[PDB]
């Protein structure tokens, strides 16, 4: 794997931490006092790192990062376990909030309790025909579950001196803490990790001591009986012999640098890692009905001493059908291990046989997270770098092309269905076929059920304009994509305002009755025959009008450039393409039309103010015109002969009428991705933009020159808009609310 | 004497209206539940956000809270999150949730009084049209089934909506055993609310 | 000290402990009265009213334990009965005044956890078994204190709240109940109701 | 007082060498030295457990404390000292009087004695304090362990310098009760284990015979394997293990007892997998099996190897449990084949309890009831005849190693089997921290206790050890600093460091890894700990820090591979930042006293400042520019006796 790009700052060791988000923020500790200091990462922009001061007192020992993003959980070595909130919602600006606290050192990991849905990716055996068979749901429980039935958030913590500490979270938002030893006979737990057995989460906690001692697992159930928790321990079969104790090579091996579960949610599969003073192995076990015992499944020759241990994080179902169909169609992902070494290489392993899959000859790693689809690294470097490494689905091997289409458009697809995110598979997608995967995109949304297409409405679009950002042969179509879905968002958020009193007699909505008459019915060549046949009784306070007057001017300005486009002036594939010929597009443009029409007859002051050459023109009808003959050709499939010499005509003198605006775009900046290379890596700086390759685009209002206001920033949109809500208390809050969290992408707001 | 259930929308449209809708409405259900503000009324809510969450727990549920003011507590700070550019948010999986809860308010009762279960959807956007993907106990089961197993364990609810909309009337009508601003769709099933 | 002066005022202070050696009377803080009010008070058995520390003369640097609040002594004084007397001798407070004295409290509040701790170890399990006359006493002495409104009741309440809450269990609630609605039935018809 | 808990039979010459030290950085003057070892001597002995850590203080205190004298006498008018501090001894009655309570005689006219009869206390001193003392005994109103352990040690020792039933009849009369721990301690204090636990190893491995054919002398030599067996099993849990180890690595004999210490032999840090390749031979079970299955009676024993019987058992228990889990083995007959083990040499019991503890440590709770009732069986008494020569004091020596053995697994589902219970405790500092409480509360209520009282404890040691393990070297010395650095009172302070250098000589070498290295560091790179370093808790932890320096340095081109080199390079080159910088503070009033202290306790063991670096007196010159101190400190800084050396000390010295 190359470096994707890696980034280091502009200048004792303790140990170091890294958690890589659901999407995609990585939480690294990078000890340089600010070693103390939480450094979050973007990771489609790096250079611009926020450091939460995290206020602890010891090394920050264990991060970890919430099922659902959006929470992150740091424990020192004094005990304060503490949980990372996001201040008002913004992925820069993180705010500490309810935790707690045992002066002991949390040195195992900091676990997260298991909600319910746990996951399945049944991966090549079905990777042809549909969505619920390649991505099933395997029946975990939850720990404790509820009240009611939907798991309860919170997190367990195992001490040094074997503490463990529940702290469940009620949605009243207080903590219910308590601490119980693990076994009665009070011992070392140096290295220790918790992972979530499916039978009613009866959560595993191993641990282990530092040297030829027993690893020793337990059982740790949660029982929020008497409004008070209560957690109760039994052990489990203990696991002496890390087998290198036996072979008569006594010492070789002293030391375990690392014992972590296969996977959390996948117990009774450990991995062990003993070393020494140059040199380590590492062993996987699994726990066998035979009365249960552990016993080797796999183990690897000497190796140089492991600096960092990273674990799949991608649920793959370790079936032998299942395997097999993999090992042929070379889909290795999930089944990989990363292994850091301290000469400065790094092993990917099989999972089952610890052999040795791809190697990085290349100051080791002291800190390695892989990423959520297996497909990226973060080493967090020695010297204080930061790589991200990309990790090819098949590891090199040049195998046909369709082959690495339906792997990459496998995990994507699993990608919109559990919603995480895609940087990741980004970061593989060529140039080449970035149109093919559009296209397979495009089939695998359509033939799926009808209801599903609802849920991934929103998340397509984001998918497809990520991908047309590569490919430089359509970079023309990333602005129309993000064009289509504001326009989308306005079309929902205008057509949900209405609120008539009359339902007259039956089921027609407003807006389903607004689309029923203004497509089947009256495909009128002049406006105010649309306004006739329709009810005029969508009456909305005047203050809500005048409050949206700032985005109806956009659907005008926005109708006025499309058909200021039709004459194709420029020599290049323009930025209104698609939206001419043949979309339904014009069709929702021609709602919003009649119903600004509507609204402006009953206030004046929000409609689209163009200014005009003739005074008395009604510019409002005359587009209208335009846009119904555009979309009287465009309706019907097949005619390219929409362009009638007539329309073209008339569009031609747009100029002449009024004057074609000067629009945002909103792909608003290149990310990262799309610029890195092929190959060649991409030295960066924290703090400092490569150096080469204004609008408030949710609210339409012009900052001036310089902005005057903060503003967040969409980390993949480009987006910018305002922080505080500018607008007066009487404000549209179907829209500020809306955006409030993720934006129409889907991405998180970051402050500028 | 029983025990109610309000299923709010968490982050659709309501978010305006309903610092409205909660008095003219929702005050006056606490109150014939309760004069002004273990044994006996347990309050529960639940909220539901639309589809546009990267895994962010599709349902908010409380707890079963005896206290009436723990309960406008809770009502109080629903916030009105980030809810997508799209319409139709999720009652499906709230309804799921919603029955649930009665369910274990049964297992829990359990004794001599088998009160009358009320349910209450305040929601400003239709039905999603896809089943209840989330829950454990009722997966599959697409919002229609779910009214009617809502209708037939004899449980009667009501569905206040600021906004008339066509989608939710054929919702309520189709399980079976006022309004302060003429806009609003307020219809009621085993509560008395001021006309 | 401040970091420029140093050795030199910490080593001055060093040096006339050989002094407060010699005007400190040798296991003061263990030493214990007998409670008899015939004797009015003694100036020996003094307490600062505002920090519960033996009123030391003069700014010598004395012995560790001369400067932490003296709890034990505060203790004994008020388990044993017929002592109200000492103890307002002791604590230096008279009859004048509202007082709210925030250490009576906390000590009043310690005394009572104190007796609900030792409500468990066996009991005497079908009676008080000598620990019931904890609370006959505590009864009187609470009363005493609250009801001659040096005392607040409600923020009694509310700390020895605080204080179980997180601690062990019950095995001694219904005493504390008992103490409770003594000072209740005293000014439930006299003081306000939100008390 | 940590010398006598944790490390009793360790050399006469670490301990001179580790007195020396701090007499040195101290400035004790030679007669409080005496006093303070004296006292510590009955303080121990007198807050000791009952019974077996009882001999362990008296044999120190009367035996090996005054080699410990004789040496330092060797390493310097010492008579005329030792008699100014048996003169100060001597005045202090509460103490005598209770060390004369406990020990149940006078406990200073015996050591007076005893001093007097080595290189110590000329003869009219001896006579002139015993007088002393029976004058203050005058005013204050079965042999003695103390005279028991004083005719032990000569005795013991001069006879079992260096093979009939009369060595059995030896044996026997050795084990009659308390005469097995005076024994041992007379020999571990006067560093004599050793010779002694070879002795009975080697009578181990020759009773290994099996060559012989009639009964009489066939039993002779079984219960004469299994008091060697019995006696070297406890010397292995008491006295610590590694004294009975193999001290020449010849490659070939490795005797028997060796053997099966580092086999199965649980003791404290070990937990000993069973599926080991050890054991399980699988040569032959077969013949144990039959041999404890087939004979109703007791055993043939006429041709016993012993050499892989008690090898051998940790098999056949193993599959007898298992046969027995499976329902094939008959509970009664189970019975049957414990009694059967027990009622012959009980080595075999201890093997196989051994084997028992192993294999129940790494199982699942649900399966334990099987695996423990084994154990609560083959713990019970015989209680039949054809017993050899000496039954109960053999069944008490296995019952304490049992017990000892264990302790632990009983304690996970709590699994109380009881036991004979003489010797009213057995297990005296055993399991010592409050479950459910965390470490740093115990550690700083132990240590706020250790400064109410300047001496540190018996128990607290203990306490302070179990935490050392439990945590790290890390967690202990931060958490301690922390408490250090708290403290307001100078005297208090000063007290503080004082016990913080013994309860950290506990692993002293890698205390001072990390506490110079990781804290002080982190103390002094902060910018916000600097409030700490103020003036009252700061002198005290640059006197801790210094001592911290010349202790790990002193004991036992220079390696820079040695990790105490590195770490003292990084610090004085941090010292030469903090000294040249353009901020000043307590930071620079910290280093400026760790230099001083550097230079007052400066001896002759560390002649470069200890380990000033090469590039270092570069910062002499800064140490003078913010002199605040004499001159002629500067050259004992300097690396004397070095071509640079001169130059820069006298570039240096020019200025001030």
């Amino acid at each position: 794997m190359d470096l994707a790009y890696v980034c280091e700052w502009e200048k004792p060791s303790v140990p170091l931490a890294c958690a890589w988000s659901c999407r995609n923020l990585i939480a690294f500790t990078m000890d340089l006092d600010l070693t103390r200091m939480i450094h979050i990462l973007d990771t489609e922009h790096p250079w611009d790192l926020h450091s939460i001061p995290s206020e602890h007192h010891e090394a920050i020992t264990c991060l970890e990062w919430d099922q659902s993003g959006s929470r992150l959980l740091s424990a020192d070595a004094d005990g304060q376990i503490k949980c990372w909130s996001m201040a008002d919602h913004l992925a820069n600006s993180w705010e500490s909030s309810v935790g707690s606290l045992v002066e002991g050192d949390p040195i195992v990991a900091l676990s997260w309790l298991h909600n319910g849905v746990k996951l399945a990716l049944h991966v090549e055996k079905s990777g042809a025909s549909s969505f619920g068979e390649k991505f099933s749901r395997v029946k975990f429980s939850p720990s404790l579950t509820l009240f009611g039935g939907k798991p309860m958030e919170g997190w367990i913590a195992v001490t040094v001196s074997g503490l463990v500490t529940v702290s469940l979270l009620k949605p009243s938002g207080q903590v219910l803490t308590s601490t119980e030893s693990l076994c009665r006979l009070r011992g070392r737990v140096a290295l220790a990790d918790i992972a979530f057995t499916g039978g009613g989460n009866i959560v595993v906690a191993t641990a282990d001591g530092s040297s030829a001692s027993p690893v020793q697992f337990y059982k740790v159930c949660v029982s929020v009986v008497s409004e008070k928790c209560r957690i109760d321990t039994e052990i489990l079969p203990s696991l002496f012999m890390r087998c290198t104790t036996d072979l008569n090579r006594k010492d070789k091996f002293p030391a375990i640098t690392h014992l972590k579960f296969l996977a959390r949610d996948m117990s009774e599969q450990v991995l062990l890692c003993a070393s020494s003073q140059t040199s380590s192995i590492v062993e996987c076990w699994s726990l066998r009905k035979e009365i249960l015992k552990w016993r080797i499944l796999s183990a690897t020759n000497d190796l140089d001493r492991v600096s960092a241990v990273a674990l799949p994080k991608l649920p793959i179902s370790l079936t032998n059908t299942d395997l097999k169909v993999a090992s042929d169609t070379q889909f290795y992902p999930g089944l990989g291990l990363a292994l850091a070494f301290h000469d400065g290489s790094v092993h990917i392993v099989h999972r089952l046989s610890l052999q040795t899959m791809a190697v990085f000859y290349s100051v080791h790693l002291k800190a390695m997270q892989l990423s959520w689809t297996s497909l990226a690294l973060v080493g967090i470097d020695s010297h204080g770098k930061l790589s991200v490494l990309r990790l090819s689905p098949s590891m090199g091997h040049p195998l046909e092309v369709g082959l690495a289409l339906r792997h990459l458009l496998f995990l994507l697809e699993y990608c919109m269905v559990t919603g995480y995110d895609w940087w990741d598979i980004l970061l593989h997608v060529q140039p080449s076929m970035v149109q093919s995967l559009v296209e397979k995109l495009h089939e695998e949304y359509t033939r799926q059920t009808a209801a599903l297409q609802q849920v991934l409405s929103t998340r397509i679009l984001a998918m497809k304009a990520s991908l047309c950002k590569l490919s430089p042969c359509t970079v023309t179509r990333v602005c129309d994509y993000h064009t289509k879905l504001f326009l989308i968002a306005i079309s929902s958020t205008l057509k949900s305002l209405l609120r008539p009193h009359f339902l007259n007699t039956p089921d027609k909505s407003p807006g389903d009755r607004l689309t029923e008459i203004c497509t089947k019915i009256t495909d009128v060549d002049i406006d105010k025959v649309m306004i006739n046949l329709k009810t005029e009784e969508f009456v909305l306070d005047m203050n809500t009008l005048q409050a949206l007057q700032q985005l109806l001017q956009w659907v005008g300005d926005f109708v006025l450039y499309l058909l200021a486009s039709l004459p194709n002036q420029g020599s290049l594939l323009r930025p209104g393409h698609s939206f001419l010929r043949d979309g339904t597009s014009l069709g929702m443009l021609r709602e919003l039309m009649v119903v600004i029409r509507i609204w402006g007859l009953l206030k004046p002051s929000c409609l689209p103010v163009y200014t005009a050459t003739s005074d008395t023109q009604d510019s409002m009808s005359l587009l209208f015109r335009l846009l119904t003959k555009l979309w009287i050709c465009c309706r019907d499939e097949g005619p390219a002969s929409e362009p009638d010499e007539a329309l073209v005509d008339e569009c031609c003198l747009l100029p002449s009428q009024l004057l074609i605006p000067s629009l945002d775009w909103l792909p608003a900046s290149d990310g990262l991705v799309s610029r890195l290379q092929p190959k060649q890596p991409l030295r960066l700086q924290f703090g400092r933009a490569p150096t080469l390759p204004k609008i408030d685009h949710l609210r339409r209002l012009h900052l001036g020159a310089c902005p005057t206001e903060e503003c967040k920033a969409c980390t993949r949109c480009g987006c910018v808009t305002m922080l505080k809500s500018p607008n007066r208390t009487t404000a549209v809050k179907q829209w500020e609310q809306r955006w409030i969290k993720n934006c129409l992408c889907g991405g998180l707001w970051w402050r500028v | 004497v029983a025990d109610v259930v309000f299923v709010i929308e968490g982050t659709a449209n309501l978010g305006p209206y309903f610092e409205g809708l909660r008095k003219h409405y929702l005050l006056p259900a606490i109150e014939y539940f309760n004069g002004g503000p273990y044994g006996g009324t347990q309050y529960s809510l639940v909220v539901f956000n639309t589809v546009d969450c990267a895994p962010e727990s599709y349902v908010q549920c409380h707890a079963p809270t005896s206290s009436a003011y723990e309960f406008v507590t809770w009502l109080d700070g629903i916030k009105f999150m980030g809810g997508g550019g799209e319409s139709c948010s999720l009652i499906a999986e709230g309804l799921s949730t919603a029955l649930q809860l009665f369910d274990d308010f049964k297992k829990m009762r359990e004794q001599i009084g088998q009160t009358h279960r009320v349910c209450l959807l305040i929601c400003n956007s239709p039905p999603y049209l896809l089943p209840a993907v989330e829950s454990t106990t009722y997966s599959g089961c697409t919002t229609e089934n779910l009214v009617q197993q809502i209708g037939e364990r004899g449980i009667h609810f009501s569905i206040v909506s600021p906004r008339k909309l066509p989608a939710l009337r054929l919702l309520f009508e189709k399980a079976a055993p006022v309004s302060q601003d003429p806009r609003h769709m307020v219809l009621v099933r085993g509560l008395v609310l001021p006309v | 000290p401040h970091w420029l002066l140093g050795n030199l005022v910490s080593d001055f202070v060093d040096t006339f402990r050989p002094t407060a050696r010699i005007n400190s009377i040798c296991g003061r803080c263990s030493l214990l009265p007998v409670v008899n009010n015939s004797g009015a008070i003694c100036n020996s058995w003094k307490l600062d009213p505002a920090t519960l520390r033996f009123p030391l003369k003069g700014l010598l640097p004395y012995d560790k334990d001369l400067f932490e609040p003296q709890t034990a002594l505060l203790r004994y004084v008020l388990e044993q009965p017929y002592s109200r007397d000492m103890v307002c001798n002791m604590l230096g407070l008279n009859k004048q005044h509202k007082q709210r004295c925030p250490v009576l409290e906390d000590q009043l509040v310690d005394l009572v956890v104190y007796a609900m701790e030792r409500s468990e170890t066996e009991e005497k399990f079908d009676d008080g078994g000598t620990s019931q006359l904890l609370w006959q006493h505590l009864s009187s002495q609470l009363i005493f204190f609250v009801l001659f409104q040096f005392a607040s009741f409600p923020h009694m309440v509310l700390s020895l709240h605080q204080k179980l809450a997180g601690r062990g269990l019950i095995k001694g609630r219904d005493h504390l109940m008992w103490v409770l609605l003594q000072f209740i039935s005293g000014s439930i018809q006299k003081n306000a109701l939100a008390d | 007082l940590l010398e006598g808990t944790m490390n009793l039979t360790g050399e006469t010459q670490s301990l001179v060498e580790q007195l020396t030290m701090v007499k040195r950085m101290q400035h004790i003057p030679t007669p409080l030295f005496v006093l303070e070892i004296w006292k510590a001597c009955f303080v121990g002995l007198i807050e000791s457990p009952e019974g077996t850590e009882e001999l362990k203080w008296t044999a120190f205190t009367f035996l090996k404390i005054p080699q410990v004298l004789v040496k330092l006498k060797k390493y310097s008018d010492f008579t005329e000292d030792v008699n100014c501090a048996f003169e100060f001894l001597l005045k202090l009655t509460p103490l005598l009087d209770k060390a004369d309570q406990r020990c149940n005689c006078d406990c200073t006219n015996f050591l007076l004695q005893e001093c007097g009869k080595q290189g110590l206390l000329s003869e009219a001193s001896v006579n002139n304090l015993m007088a002393k003392r029976k004058a203050d005994r005058e005013h204050a109103p079965i042999q003695p362990n103390i005279q028991l352990i004083l005719r032990a040690e000569p005795t013991v020792t001069n006879i079992l310098k260096t093979s009939p039933e009369g060595l059995l009849g030896v044996l026997g009369h050795m084990l009659s009760g308390k005469s097995l721990d005076l024994l041992l301690a007379a020999a571990a204090a006067t560093g004599k284990l050793k010779s002694f636990a070879r002795k009975f190893i080697n009578l181990n491995e020759f009773t290994t015979y099996g060559s012989e054919e009639s009964t009489k002398p066939a039993s002779v030599r079984a219960l004469l394997f299994d008091i060697s067996f019995l006696m070297l099993c406890h010397v292995a849990q008491t006295y610590g293990s590694e004294v009975i180890l193999s001290e020449s690595r010849t490659g070939a004999e490795v005797p028997f007892f060796e053997t099966w210490m580092q086999t199965c032999m649980p003791e404290e840090g070990k937990i000993l997998n069973p599926d080991h390749p050890c054991f399980r031979p699988d040569s032959t079970k077969v013949e144990s099996l039959v041999a404890l299955l087939n004979n109703s009676s007791e055993m043939k024993l006429v041709q016993m190897k012993w050499h892989e019987a008690c090898l051998s058992i940790s098999a056949a228990i193993l599959e007898i449990l298992n046969a027995w889990e499976n329902g094939v083995l008959a509970f009664e007959s189970i019975q049957k084949i414990t009694d059967n083990i027990k009622g012959k040499v009980c080595s075999l019991a201890v093997c196989a309890v051994a084997w028992l503890v192993a294999h129940v440590r790494m199982l699942g709770l649900d399966e334990r009831e099987k695996s423990l009732q084994m154990i609560r069986q083959l713990a019970g008494p015989l209680f039949s005849e054809n017993t050899l020569q000496f039954y109960n004091e053999r069944v008490v020596i296995m019952n304490s190693i049992l017990e000892r053995m264990c302790a632990d697994v009983l304690q996970q589902t709590a699994t109380q089997i009881k036991f004979p219970s003489t010797g009213v405790d057995t297990m005296p500092y055993w399991n010592l921290l409050p479950p459910k409480r965390p470490i740093k509360e115990v550690l700083t209520d132990i240590f706020a206790k250790v400064l109410e009282k300047g001496w540190v404890d018996s128990r607290s040691i203990h306490i302070f050890d179990t935490l050392l393990h439990m945590g790290g070297v890390y967690w202990f010395c931060n958490n301690l600093i922390k408490e250090l650095l708290k403290e307001t009172r100078k005297e208090h302070t000063l007290r503080a460091v004082e016990l913080l250098y013994s309860i950290f000589c506990l692993d002293m070498q890698q205390v001072t890894l990390v506490l110079l290295g990781h804290i002080l560091p982190g103390l002094l790179t902060d910018s916000s700990k600097w409030h700490s370093l103020m003036d009252p808790p700061g002198t005290a932890l640059a006197k801790l820090a210094v001592w911290c320096a010349l202790s790990s340095y002193s004991s036992h081109t220079v390696n820079m591979r040695d990790p105490l080199n590195r770490v003292l390079a990084n610090l004085f080159l941090l010292i030469s930042s903090i000294l040249g910088s353009r901020t000043a503070g307590p930071h620079t009033q910290f280093v400026q006293w760790f230099m001083e202290e550097c230079v007052d306790c400066l001896e002759q063991g560390g002649r470069g400042s200890v380990l000033q670096f090469m590039p270092f007196t570069t910062v002499s010159e800064l140490v003078k520019v913010s002199a605040m101190s004499s001159p002629k400190v500067v050259l004992a800084i300097t690396d004397l006796s070095l071509p640079l050396g001169r130059q820069v000390a006298a570039k240096a010295i020019a200025a001030l």
